[PDB]
Parts: C-alpha cells; sequence; structure tokens
C-alpha cells in the first residue's frame, strides 16, 4: 500500500468552499476554464432520474456500441 | 494542516481544431490544494467543442513521447453524453487517493469533450505489465460503477502512431 490514501469520501469531507481563485487559472489562456464562483464536488448532488437511467444499463456511447 | 498527496499532480488543458494546446495550469500536493483548483474548472460536460482536461503526475507530460508513457498505454471508456463529468470526479478522486493499487504504474488520466461522445481514459507505465493492466481495469469498473457489459479498450500508445502502411484512412 501507499503511505498516503485517501478514500472517496475522506476525499470529499476535506472539500471547502473558498471564493479564492488560484492565479494560474486567471490567464486569459483558460477564460473557457475558469469557474469564478466555486462547485463542490459533484458526489453530493444527488443524481436526476435521467443520470441513474444511463448509470445503470448502459454507460456506452452509440459510436463505440457499433463497432461490435 | 494539508493532508498531502502520495505524488503531485498536474492539470492540463487543450482544445483541438475544430492544435492540440497542452498547455499546463497548476501542480498541487494535497488534498486542498487539488480542490482549489477543480472547484474552480468548468466540469467537462459543460466544455464546447473538442476540450481535453490531463491530469499527471508531476514529471510526467500527458504526451506519448514522455519517458514514462512511451512504452505504456491508456484504458478506455467511451461514454455517452452526460456522464463525463461525473466519472471524470470519480476517477481522478481514485488515482489522487492512492485507490489503484499498483505502485508507481499509474501515469495519468485524461477526459476528452467531443462531438456526439466523451472518452476518459488513465494510462500506466508498461503495457506489458499484464498484473498491473489487469487491475487497473477491475478498479475502473468499481470506482465507476460500470454496469454489467460495459466496453472498455486498452491501447498501447506504440500502436497508435501512424506511419507507412499504418496510415489509416486518408483522402485522395
Amino acid at each position: 500500500l501507499a503511505d498516503y490514501r485517501y478514500g472517496r469520501e475522506e476525499m470529499l469531507a476535506l472539500y471547502v468552499k473558498e471564493n479564492k481563485v488560484p492565479e494560474e487559472l486567471q490567464d486569459k489562456e483558460f477564460a473557457a476554464v475558469l469557474q469564478d464562483e466555486p462547485l463542490q464536488p459533484l458526489a453530493l448532488e444527488p443524481l436526476t432520474e435521467e443520470e441513474q437511467r444511463n448509470f445503470s444499463l448502459s454507460v456506452n456511447s452509440v459510436a463505440v456500441l457499433r463497432l461490435m | 494542516a494539508e493532508h498531502p498527496l502520495q505524488y503531485n499532480y498536474t492539470f492540463w488543458y487543450s482544445r483541438r481544431t475544430p492544435e492540440q494546446n497542452i498547455k499546463q495550469i497548476g501542480t498541487f500536493a494535497s488534498v486542498e490544494q487539488f480542490w482549489r483548483f477543480y472547484s474552480h474548472m468548468v466540469r467537462p460536460g459543460d466544455l464546447t467543442g473538442h476540450s481535453d482536461f490531463h491530469l499527471f503526475k508531476e514529471g510526467i507530460k500527458p504526451m506519448w513521447e514522455d519517458d514514462a508513457n512511451k512504452n505504456g498505454g491508456k484504458w478506455i471508456i467511451r461514454l455517452r453524453k452526460g456522464l463525463a463529468s461525473r466519472c471524470w470526479e470519480n476517477l481522478i478522486l481514485a488515482m489522487l487517493g492512492e485507490q489503484f493499487m499498483v505502485g508507481e504504474e499509474i501515469c495519468g488520466a485524461v477526459v476528452s469533450v467531443r462531438f456526439q461522445e466523451d472518452i476518459i481514459s488513465i494510462w500506466n507505465k508498461t503495457a506489458s505489465d499484464q498484473a498491473t493492466t489487469a487491475r487497473i481495469r477491475d478498479t475502473l469498473r468499481r470506482v465507476l460503477n460500470l454496469p454489467p457489459n460495459t466496453i472498455m479498450e486498452y491501447k498501447t500508445h506504440t500502436d497508435s502512431i501512424k506511419m507507412p502502411g499504418r496510415l489509416g484512412p486518408q483522402r485522395l
């Protein structure tokens, strides 16, 4: 095992809302990437009933399914 | 005090021609430094056009030419639209949390936003290490809760190079 390990839950419990934006992201090249207001991890927001259908039956794209 | 990561990781971004930028964003060494970046990054599902996020260990460049990748490969899952963002999150949380159990064989992960699909991949150092590639495969299934009969593909980077006799289809 590795010296530093973190399960999924522990990783999440260590999230803290922080409105500070790292300077690196204020770079002009990453305008399309910049998210000013901090977003919490998606793990905490519940799945939509549509999001549930896909994740439980088939997640593959049409494109890959056509190569079988 | 912050919780260190086994390795330092570096975020990279690229926007293909609709011209791989692959410019690096920043590097982080703890779980807190990670959330500071990721919380202020647009979800891949919201990116327009042909964009990529790369999350690689510090020192590994998101390219097969890198010394850690030239003999490596990547597991690949091609997803329908609307799932990359959560899978991408689960994938990197496992990687940063050292949940894969293959030593130093992991190199990084990629999420690629495309037209009618998204592709997420996880790269490793030596493709002939079947013990490692098989273990990464099963870990991918569990961390992403893949339903049964999901399609995945392992590609060796060297086999992705175009060269005479292997140029793929081309116009005339």
